[PDB]
């Protein structure tokens, strides 16, 4: 299917059917392909893909966290080259939040 | 590959730590300067081999509050995850 990639497109992908759209790949998978980051090569080996799906951590503990709730992260807006700073995070129950500022603040959008 | 240092001695707050990693690492100008975005620089943007030479790890504990450590652990949880990442403690 065409790409889903930005903010809202995901958020109500992600609710509605409980996954990533098909255009995303976790850093392991891109690796396999013959992803380098440092090459920003990841449209090269995984043409239209863009990386997310992988476990966030939420290191500096700025989303909500609850027994029970892991978090996951997606790139959005991304299309070829280096990544950048956008990002969807999404948790076990379904809250949606964003940043656009490589995880500086984030803003909840579901 | 890339090697990087940090001169414990001369860090001064965590604002500092972060910005000697922004340029020891070659991280993009929008860098977030916060533990999430040194991780995503890590398994995400950084150029490998790694070499991280953390001098007067100690004395850059000093004014980085809890960061020194913080920042130490993520790098060594990208490694865990499969990372070449050297690290070396001085």
């Amino acid at each position: 299917a065409q790409v889903i990639n930005t903010f809202d497109g995901v958020a109500d992908y992600l609710q509605t059917y409980h996954k990533l759209p098909d255009n995303y790949i976790t850093k392991s998978e891109a690796q396999a392909l013959g992803w380098v980051a440092s090459k920003g090569n990841l449209a090269d080996v995984a043409p239209g893909k863009s990386i997310g799906g992988d476990i966030f951590s939420n290191r500096e503990g700025k989303l909500p966290g609850k027994s029970g709730r892991t978090w996951r992260e997606a790139d959005i807006n991304y299309t070829s080259g280096f990544r950048n700073s956008d990002r969807i995070l999404y948790s076990s129950d379904w809250l949606i939040y964003k940043t656009t500022d490589h995880y500086q603040t984030f803003t909840k959008i579901r | 590959m890339k090697k990087a240092v940090i001169n414990g001695e001369q860090i001064r707050s965590i604002s500092d730590l972060h910005q000697t990693l922004k340029k020891e690492l070659a991280l993009p100008e929008y860098y977030g300067e916060n533990l999430d975005a040194l991780w995503d620089a890590l398994t995400g943007w950084v150029e490998y081999p790694l070499v991280l030479e953390w001098r007067q790890f100690e004395q850059s504990k000093q004014l980085t509050e809890n960061g020194a450590e913080s920042v130490l652990q993520v790098f060594r949880e990208a490694k865990a995850e499969g990372a070449d990442i050297t690290i070396i403690l001085s």
